[PDB]
């Protein structure tokens, strides 16, 4: 074998994709520890507030990896004091050599822990598939960036392009992997954010109804323009499994004291463009400590939210199913479709 | 999504008509993977062990029964649900679910057909080459191939004690000039070996004649009076591999070559071996002592690393661990990878990588029950040690994989080189 | 070989299939001739008013076809006058078996040219391959059997739902396989439909535009609830390629008076349903003669036709771009299509 | 669309070491195809030509570079833009672009190529199976196969005058069981053939054995030896197809019977078989009389079509005009069809056609230079032929299409249906 080295690389990166689900907000990480030729260690950052990838590798090992090689996908923290630096079990471990593919996205950080290992003598290489190890942490290299959160746009909407349907019907243009997809993007995401029309009309919830082994639900942003009616029967009030916060220009008195009552935190915001100071909203979610923002249902919300190209990827569940003056919307069925540089589409039923 | 929906096992014929296992993995997105296991030892101590039912009434007593059905309940509930993409997660499950060193419990078949469909998958779901999907660079290696010409001691009745005799065609600026001159010298060979009266009718398992040569002398002057009969010059273009396997004529500590009368000791094995080093274009010895004489393989790596090529099979049986013995006890400088013989694809990965380390040359090799599976070739291409033992030209189970390299470097025209001679990493 | 009969079946409807695009208002026939278990004879409809299909196979084996056996795909005319009765060819030709595949869509005509050849004692097997040919025959039969056309609905749409651009921008959201699926279906269809908007914007010209053996220009039909304003500059009102006809339900007079100088045909129908009497223009398009209708733009139009049930099959041309309160359209790249129960799209270019 | 977007060729090597043509076709909507034309006779007067382009510098005399290039101009710039669908259209545009009736201007191979490829890649369009794009029906027969075991005339030097013996599993309920009787013959009578004292070293090309027989007799006693000592019962279970191909000992109106030493006429020759007939559970006599001797053939015909079957290779060549000729005179009782005989699929299904009318049964063949495709076993499942001889089980050239037609019995396992002994429609 020629490229050992990009091999054990790659084994790194797909260590740290094993935590794609439930590592908010801190990044993927992942560690090999190579010795005589042989991996023995395997580490990856699983749940926030363990232990680091590193930490995870090297405990395990105890003291054998004396005179290693370490592979890891992101530069290891010295800075942070919250926990021992990965830097000082590194060093007391007794690694030679430590192969970094990317430095810390922070600029004030980058750069600090590289010079302190340097320091005792370990050999540092930085640059080994930097832009695989960048486009794996795309939300995290976004956020510690720009301090503005990772936005996803996602819609479901009929074959005539029509996003919601008519009173009285079942309300389901989406399948089952639509289902498994939009919980998954609800467990990834620090926050979902909806409208206040989508909320007086459907009622949601937005919690994940799905199986995986960390649940994690994001935080509710309810956007209102002007807030005068609050309903008691509404979902969102309820605080037990996540927070609900309800952002605004103008607000009542009367709302304002039964919000302070229910402990709802509201915030207040300029208005821009028909709608609040989008801006100063990424702003305060970035300085409050969501990392990804996750925006679903709503034409207001969603044409909003594209006519100021915040939006870093989209979503889109397109169903067979025309919507029209029907009070039932009337299924079809697809014969053929030819994905190219368009989509074409054929449907035969109705 | 690319979790495994379906799992699937049956029973189907090698390329020796015996039983083999072809599983069949579908991931949630359509995407499909394919992989038959060739056939591989049953008993021993020291390789994963192969599982059969030992049925008389069944074919011999080689059913394969037993391992289709322990895929089909046991690691096709095992391994539903998991990434296909993390080859690793699915490798140690299996481990982890088998719960045996050698494999016994579930067979050696049965992991690496779930192992190896597995990646076919994963690699068809992301719409590349297998060999892009193993390793992706931009410049790659294309193998120098062995071209297993004669068969001797243990394949045939030849009065012959050595095994193998094999040309590489190592004078080359491209893959297709080496494949035209193997050709034409195999052909050449054959109507050589028909001017000299010899029984040529016939072929063996790996395409390569079993004449009745009297002796090895005698084979090695007929394959280079064939080279030079076709238009190349020995020496030039064309080298000799050998291949003793001496573990056969291995008894009490001598090594009795019975085609010359003769009981020898290692360091006059060793003395033989020089004899021929320089004697003729002679650059590989693959299993050239036994592999229970270590102190013998420390005194041949000592007086013959620097000029040969010293390749081991039954010394390291595909094992990191005994090549790991091997490279700080300074063993041999090569090592013959064969899949079947660890189990799964990750445990390969760690043995070549271990070997590229230590400095070694990762020769990919192919088994006697071959089937039409080509893995090997986008093994050989993919990780860019460029050499390669899958037979000779003459029967489809060893075109394939040919066929699969011309393929490879046609598709591959400017990043795709080949290292005529200096792939033979012995001198400086 | 056990299934022969189905073999010589397929390879009439290839045959047929063969003319596809050049045939309308006749419909698609394939034929095979083999006599001593050899084909030597084929044949298939293509143009209108030309050789029938088994006229074209039969007049090139003169006297070789005698005691052969006949393969068929649709039931031969007996009394039609769209070419000499081909049972008579037949006959005299001596074929001494016919297989015919489907029976003829029309009621007065389906069951008369088996009897007339069984009179001559020529044996009639019907019924093989019978659904696959009424597939084929889709158009011909739907309308013989119902005396209305056959309708296709075709519109393009962005990513986010919208048909039409905004003002001032290249009204370009399709690619060039759009365009020659575009132009085939225009060289199918025997009409053409659009909305008055439409022409109003657009100022389109109905032609076939690409490079196929025989250009069959559809009838333009033009839809107008209320007709006051005739515009000079209009490119339909050229009638060297094809004719145009105006729909309404008023009708200055002036603008009457304007069309019978320009020879433009205008028919006067009820209003419905805030439209025309749409059964009432399709049982006079089945009268006059068009056998395939192709409904193209509007949303006006479309959705009156959609929500009404006219439709029969649909074509949906969509396009990653994003068309939203911008002048320029935000051009997409799409990363992943899953094609499923409901279409799973992933895009991240704005 | 399925109309042909890219048309492209390759040489590569087939199983006995010669170049050969490979042809992928790609379509408008992404659909690939690839098919391998087998190898077949570059010369004769009755039979489609093959291309070659005789230098002797290149690999011997038999490089396929003209027929390469010949596709990649002319057939490339031809059938581009055209309906994949309509493979009349395309084999008649290749056939009136060549403009010879032998196909000599451009090779049956480049043709054959094109043709296979075009229908492989219609096939991937639709997402069918090969077999139910050929013919979609509900019910499907499994081939009745007939397998080589020994191999004697010009295969070898066995003083054997007659070309094959061959073995026909017609007593079982499925294909399985019969696939298994074949294994556990073979493997016996090759323990058959070592306990007799003939020398069995190595193996034939089309996977059968060719040891040194004293005569033809001790050959059928052999193989009747080891189907009673692998379990199964002669005339019940396994019957004994042959294969003289007597044009090769036929000369000056004499059949020469070298083994016995005699000189035969017409009338005793079928005499000999006849004797044969009800001697042994012999059910097939393929080529029995020379393609020159027609009376003889009809003679033949009249006193032994009702008692086995008669099978003709070189008398109709997959030809359709000499196949109505034999028709219309009464000769033979079946015909065997091989793809490049005839140049393209149109062509063979014709001929297959006219079999099938005139009451013929239809036997799908290989050739002695294969390729790793398995096209023939999908063309039998599909046409509904009882019948099948694609080999021996000891090469994987031979064996794909065993394992593809396992594949195949299991995927429509409620409709597959295995005529045992119904398939040879030769009484009553």
């Amino acid at each position: 074998m020629k490229n050992i080295d990009k091999y054990y690389m790659q084994q790194a990166l797909t260590l740290a994709n094993r935590g794609r689900l439930t590592v908010s907000p801190n990044p993927m990480v992942g560690c090999i520890i190579v010795k005589n030729g042989a991996i023995i260690s395997e580490g990856w950052h699983e749940t926030v507030g363990e232990a680091h990838a590193e930490v995870h590798a090297l405990i395990k090992v105890g003291d054998k990896a004396k005179g290693a090689t370490a592979y890891v996908t992101l530069e290891p923290c010295c800075h942070h004091g919250r926990t021992p630096p990965c830097t000082d079990t590194i060093i007391k471990a007794g690694i030679k050599k430590v192969i970094i593919a990317t430095l810390d996205p922070n600029p004030k950080v980058a750069g600090k822990g590289v010079e302190r290992l340097k320091n005792a003598g370990i050999t540092v290489e930085v640059g080994l598939l930097e832009k695989q190890a960048q486009e794996l942490n795309k939300i995290f290299f976004h956020y510690q960036t720009t301090k503005k959160p990772f936005v996803y746009a996602k819609w479901a909407m009929s074959l005539d392009g029509k996003i919601a349907v008519n009173d009285g019907d079942s309300k389901k243009i989406s399948s089952h992997q639509a289902f498994v997809n939009t919980h998954e993007l609800r467990n990834i995401c620090d926050a979902i954010l909806i409208g206040k029309q989508t909320l007086i009309d459907d009622n949601p919830s937005l919690d994940v109804r799905i199986n995986i082994n960390k649940i994690k639900h994001p935080t509710r942003f309810i956007l209102a323009n002007h807030l005068t009616t609050i309903n008691h029967n509404w979902r969102v009030l309820d605080q037990r499994h996540a927070k609900t916060i309800f952002v605004c220009s103008k607000i009542s008195a009367q709302v304002a004291t039964k919000l302070n009552q229910l402990g709802i935190e509201y915030w207040l915001l300029p208005q821009s463009q028909h709608q609040v100071c989008l801006d100063t909203l990424l702003e305060k979610m970035g300085k409050i400590g969501i990392t990804s923002l996750l925006v679903e249902g709503g034409n207001k919300t969603l044409n909003s939210f594209i006519n100021q190209k915040l939006v870093n990827e989209f979503y889109t569940y397109l169903a067979p199913v025309i919507i029209a003056d029907y009070n039932p919307k009337q299924q079809l069925s697809f014969n053929q479709i030819s994905v190219r540089e368009d989509i074409i589409i054929n449907s035969c039923f109705k | 999504s690319s979790q495994i929906k379906q799992v699937f096992a049956r029973q189907i014929l090698d390329s020796r008509g015996n039983p083999t296992v072809e599983v069949d993995v579908v991931l949630e997105s359509g995407a499909f993977g394919r992989a038959a296991v060739p056939s591989g030892a049953s008993t021993g101590i020291r390789e994963a062990l192969e599982l059969r039912d030992g049925n008389k009434a069944l074919f011999l007593g080689k059913s394969v029964y037993k391992a289709v059905e322990n895929v089909n309940t046991k690691i096709a509930q095992a391994v539903k649900g998991l990434d296909a993409l993390d080859q690793r997660l699915i490798d140690k499950t299996m481990i982890e679910l088998d719960g045996s060193e050698n494999k016994k419990n579930l067979g050696a078949n049965a992991i690496l057909g779930v192992s190896l469909a597995t990646a076919r998958a994963a690699a068809s779901h992301l719409r590349k080459p297998f060999y892009r999907y193993l390793m992706d660079v931009k410049e790659y290696l294309m193998p120098v191939p062995m071209m297993n010409v004669i068969n001797g001691g243990s394949h045939a009745d030849n009065n012959v004690d050595m095994q193998e005799f094999m040309i590489v065609p190592a004078g080359f600026d491209t893959f297709s000039e080496a494949l035209r001159c193997g050709t034409e010298v195999f052909h050449t060979l054959k109507k050589v070996l028909i001017a000299d009266g010899y029984s040529v009718a016939g072929v063996g398992d790996e395409g390569g004649y079993a004449p009745d040569l009297p002796s090895n002398e005698a084979a090695i002057e007929a394959i280079l009076k064939a080279v030079k009969e076709a238009g190349y010059e020995p020496g030039k273009h064309v080298f000799i591999a050998l291949d003793p396997a001496s573990s056969e004529f291995y008894k009490d500590g001598k090594y009795e070559l019975k085609s010359e009368n003769k009981s020898l000791t290692s360091e006059e094995m060793i003395d033989y071996y020089a004899a021929w080093v320089e004697k003729y274009p002679i650059v590989s010895i693959e299993d050239g002592l036994a592999e229970e004489d270590w102190a013998g393989w420390k005194l041949l790596t000592e007086k013959l690393g620097n000029k040969v090529q010293l390749v081991g099979d039954d010394l390291f049986v595909t094992n990191p661990s005994i090549l790991a013995k091997g490279i700080e006890k300074g063993i041999a400088n090569s090592i013959l990878i064969k899949l079947n013989q660890i189990g799964t694809l990750t445990e390969t990965f760690e043995a070549m990588a271990m070997a590229g380390q230590a400095g070694y040359t990762c020769v990919v090799s192919h088994r006697s029950g071959e089937t039409s599976d080509t893995i090997i070739a986008d093994l050989a291409v993919a990780t860019c040690s460029g050499q390669i033992k899958t037979g000779s030209l003459s029967r489809s189970d060893r075109i394939a994989k040919y066929n699969q390299l011309l393929r490879i470097e046609e598709e591959l025209g400017e990043n795709a080189i080949y290292p005529g001679i200096k792939a033979f990493v012995f001198n400086s």
